[PDB]
């Protein structure tokens, strides 16, 4: 008449650590920053980001 | 004037092992959009069950 399937109880998920600590203190906290028209274009690669 | 009595082999198979397929499963499982689009195509799953 049917099937019997046994339905997962719960759901989890795993991911490999969160590595090479992307900065984003320096940039969005410094003593100095650039000017409006001489602004400085920071980039941020090789990292997974938080 | 003489006689030899020889025995011969002879192999017919019989039956082979019954299967019966999870339909609903093998479509695709744990699903609700699945039971939506299956539901939907009348009957190509209880023909073949």
């Amino acid at each position: 008449t049917s099937n019997f399937r046994v339905q997962p109880t719960e759901s989890i998920v795993r991911f490999p650590n969160i590595t090479n600590l992307c900065p984003f203190d320096e940039v969005f906290n410094a003593t100095r920053f650039a000017s409006v028209y001489a602004w400085n274009r920071k980039r941020i690669s090789n990292c997974v980001a938080d | 004037t003489n006689f030899t009595i020889s025995v011969t082999t002879e192999i017919l198979p019989v039956s082979m092992t019954k299967t019966s397929v999870d339909c609903t499963m093998y479509i695709c499982g744990d699903s609700t959009e699945c039971s939506n689009l299956l539901l939907q195509y009348g009957s190509f799953c209880t023909q073949l069950k």
